[PDB]
RNA sequence: UAAGGUGAUAUGAACCGUUAUAACCGGCGAUUUCCGAAUGGGGAAACCCAGUGUGUUUCGACACACUAUCAUUAACUGAAUCCAUAGGUUAAUGAGGCGAACCGGGGGAACUGAAACAUCUAAGUACCCCGAGGAAAAGAAAUCAACCGAGAUUCCCCCAGUAGCGGCGAGCGAACGGGGAGCAGCCCAGAGCCUGAAUCAGUGUGUGUGUUAGUGGAAGCGUCUGGAAAGGCGCGCGAUACAGGGUGACAGCCCCGUACACAAAAAUGCACAUGCUGUGAGCUCGAUGAGUAGGGCGGGACACGUGGUAUCCUGUCUGAAUAUGGGGGGACCAUCCUCCAAGGCUAAAUACUCCUGACUGACCGAUAGUGAACCAGUACCGUGAGGGAAAGGCGAAAAGAAC
RNA sequence: AGGACCGAACCGACUAAUGUUGAAAAAUUAGCGGAUGACUUGUGGCUGGGGGUGAAAGGCCAAUCAAACCGGGAGAUAGCU
RNA sequence: GCUCGCCGGAAGACCAAGGGUUCCUGUCCAACGUUAAUCGGGGCAGGGUGAGUCGACCCCUAAGGCGAGGCCGAAAGGCGUAGUCGAUGGGAAACAGGUUAAUAUUCCUGUACUUGGUGUUACUGCGAAGGGGGGACGGAGAAGGCUAUGUUGGCCGGGCG
RNA sequence: UACGGUGCUGAAGCAACAAAUGCCCUGCUUCCAGGAAAAGCCUCUAAGCAUCAGGUAACAUCAAAUCGUACCCCAAACCG
């Protein structure tokens, strides 16, 4: 299974500012994650029918490494890793060095 | 000047065509040797 | 025994829409893009089963496909086939 | 045990094939050529759903 | 084919030798004849291209026993 | 198995899906147009034209199946010709064609070397053709040896560049014997004592065991430089896991993994009372492969070029003895020794890689390595057989430059 | 009537000039020979390499001919550069 | 657009072969056009090829090809009977106007024609990889009768330079 | 009238002469070098059947499928 999910709070590990913390929106299938408001860029968007007829230097996330987002504890405010151990065919996640189900 | 490519796909056909090919063994062995080249076009008449 | 239901998807699109084919409705023929191996007794019998209309005669032809595309990658557009079906009388929708 | 069309196991699938193909798939063909919005999923929907009938009809001899 | 039917003698290859011993490439036929054999049991004529030497084989053994070893290795006559 | 997907350039659009049923992966099925052995007839491959049945019919017609040739077998008919054969028709079974190498057989060069060239060599090589198998071939002494003995075939190392052959030139080149890999021998030519009584082949579960999806899988934080830390410094921790790859610079502890422990609805590769089907055991007695061995002529193969030349094969012509008999022991003859040809089957060690998987490299790195790192046997060239390229890299991320 | 005469289409190619990195790997221009015949031409077929075909020059056989072209033996051999 | 020149047994028109969208319309001018290009047989988009009567297919054969069996040949294979293919030849049938930006004996209008199937009626010997006829054939020359076509006159319309 | 052009109406529409290498003519004459084949078409019967099946004539109805069809074609679209 895949440690990170489409709706988890996680937390950067490298690259730009690594404090900042956030929800995934989107995992891609390249090994890439869009985790809200971590890798804003400025796309200058030319002018287009349908939507974004007028164009801008809006910021808009860019896809960021699911090896270089970490998972986050709540309890323990830290970065956390993901095991996959129980019983039956539908494998839980708990958090290591916690072993609490996610 | 006449020149020495003067076409006829009828002749085209009955001389470098597939059946041509295939009517002797000769021919069914180039045919052989263009598919394991590994030829587009088998018979470029055809 | 009218063909069969399935054998009747051999009309493909219902008006190539351009001005050809409008006037050729606006005087007589409803003109359509019919399969590949589709027959004129085929087209006949699906124009009059598929529509409530009456089809008098039905005028095939094969158009062959383009090739539109530079050197890099040349390809070719697939060859399919026109029905001029002629339907004129008796129809006020 | 991962899909579910054990649902048209009954009899009159010649009847459902008929319903699938007959104006159907013609109809959204129609409106596909002429110009409408929702037929990208539907044509694919009809024509996989008239997969499912042929091979229950090639499975079974009583409908 | 120059086959004998009988004996199975095919053309052989070998050497025109001289005195100055060159070698060309040469081959060697069977004594090949057709030759009308009456049969007893069937009291009739079977025709067979055969050799000398096989004919010598069908006057030792039998036009019968010949047959018989045609049928089994299934060769028409 | 899963929270994400509807293959790629390739975004969009319209949608599908919560892990108990979207997508992905595996087993088993369903479908599988037309051509092509192409197989109903034809044909300029991917097209043209049918015939016979069965069924439907709104009478316009439509759907499905079969219909090639050859071989073998069976049935029914059937001439010259009364019998019969030849022939004809139908049915059953098998074959056909393709594929890189290895293997057996049929045919088979020349350039070249001899410092020319013809014997010789190259070489039974290249090539052509036929056939078969996972190996093929060969194979259980009419074999060697030397008066001592060995005990089928095949392959490796010696013997040994020896003995020899050779315009005794160029060159070709054994065997005996020894050391190893591997190693079971049988059956028919025939009758009685026996009738599943042990092998062999086929046949659906069982055990054990691999394959075709997969599952779990340890342990890292602070700080400095920097765009970014995996790097420097500090302090820990895991290790049956420090193989490897990715991650914004060089990561055992971020991710995928790796060591290890496991897992199979189903379909499948091998040892048995394996339920059975067939062949068929051991004992006594008998037989012991004839146009054959040998010979004359011409050739070919044996390292051996006809030479003093044994041995094998046979195109031609001949032609025995037949276990008180016959073959061999390198002209030949005596003696002695050894073995039974003219009928077959036979695993292993041996050869090869179109393919599949894993791993490796004092192998290459874009003029190199495959011709081809890239939509390459492609674009182009040629009537055709055939020939045959060039062409990789923005960036960490398109943030691919709004205005 | 005529392998008759003159002369266009058509077939050919005697002379000259130009062109000779051409407009063209044999042509253009001005004349020239045949033009009812051993003529000329379209389409299709057949003959295949020590072979074909040749009103014969070793001409022609796909701009290649005292032995075509392609692939292979093949890295033939080269006392020569 | 108005003049000027050139071909006019073609340098015009229609096909066959061969090619394969070069055809028509919209847009663009980087590359291609031996120069520029607003143009193009160039690029990118759409459109466009309508048949019972034209051709192919189809029936039939020539040269020739393949060829069940067959004869021959080391193998591969060679020849060849029945047969079956093979046009460049022989068999059914449509003409004139009008129309599209681009089709045209195909679409439309007018007037036709041919070959088969089925059904009804009336009469009746029908029936064949068989027999016969016919298809069905050379070169040259010479009339005659025409016609396509052209000229002139009449007629009609316009003119009065 | 956007000057691509569209629509209505549309008079005479006859005669004489000269004419082909085209047609009659695959004819006629003449010559030697003596000039395809088979089917479609017509006719005759063989085996077979007898108010049957068929063949003629009239009428009615149905069918004639499939593929090609643009464009160049003494040429800037073919071979060079």
């Amino acid at each position: 299974a895949a440690k990170i999910r489409r709706d988890d709070e996680v937390i950067v590990l490298t690259g730009k500012d690594k404090g900042k913390r956030g929800k995934v929106k989107n995992v891609l299938s390249s090994g890439k994650v869009i985790v809200e408001g971590i890798n804003l860029v400025k796309k200058h968007q030319k002018p287009v029918p349908a939507l974004n007829q007028p164009g801008g230097i809006v910021e808009k996330e860019a896809a960021i490494q699911v090896s270089n987002v970490a998972i986050f504890n709540a309890a323990t405010g830290k970065a956390d890793r993901v095991g996959f151990r129980f019983e039956d065919g539908k494998k839980v996640r708990f958090f290591k060095s916690n072993s609490e189900t996610i | 000047m006449k020149r020495t490519f003067q076409p006829s796909v009828l002749k085209r056909n009955r001389s470098h065509g597939f059946r041509a090919r295939m009517a002797t063994k000769n021919g069914r062995q180039v045919l052989a040797r263009r598919r394991a080249k590994g030829r587009a076009r088998l018979t470029v008449s055809k | 025994m009218i063909r069969e239901e399935r054998l009747l998807k051999v009309l493909r699109a219902p008006h190539v829409s351009e001005k050809a084919s409008t006037a050729m409705e606006k005087s007589n023929t409803i003109v359509l893009k019919v399969a590949k191996d589709a027959t004129k007794a085929e087209i006949k019998a699906a124009v009059q089963k598929l529509f409530e209309v009456e089809v008098e005669v039905v005028n095939t032809l094969v158009v062959k496909g383009k090739v539109k595309r530079h050197g890099q990658r040349i390809g070719r557009r697939s060859d399919w086939k026109k029905a001029y079906v002629t339907l004129k009388e008796g129809q006020n929708l | 045990m991962k899909a579910k069309e054990l649902r048209e196991k009954s009899v009159e699938e010649l009847n459902t094939e008929l319903l699938n193909l007959l104006r159907e798939q013609f109809n959204l063909r129609m409106q596909a050529a002429s110009g409408q919005l929702q037929q990208s999923h539907l044509l694919k929907q009809v024509r996989r759903d008239v997969a499912r009938v042929k091979t229950l009809l090639n499975e079974k001899a009583g409908a | 084919s120059r086959v004998c039917q009988v004996t199975g003698k095919r053309p052989v290859t070998g050497n025109n030798r001289s005195h100055a011993l060159n070698a060309t490439k040469r081959r060697f036929l069977p004594n090949l004849h057709s030759h009308r054999f009456w049969v007893e049991s069937e009291k009739r004529f079977v025709t067979l291209r055969v050799s000398a030497k096989g004919m010598r084989v069908i006057d030792k053994k039998g036009i019968d026993t010949v047959l018989a070893e045609l049928r089994a290795r299934g060769e028409k006559y």
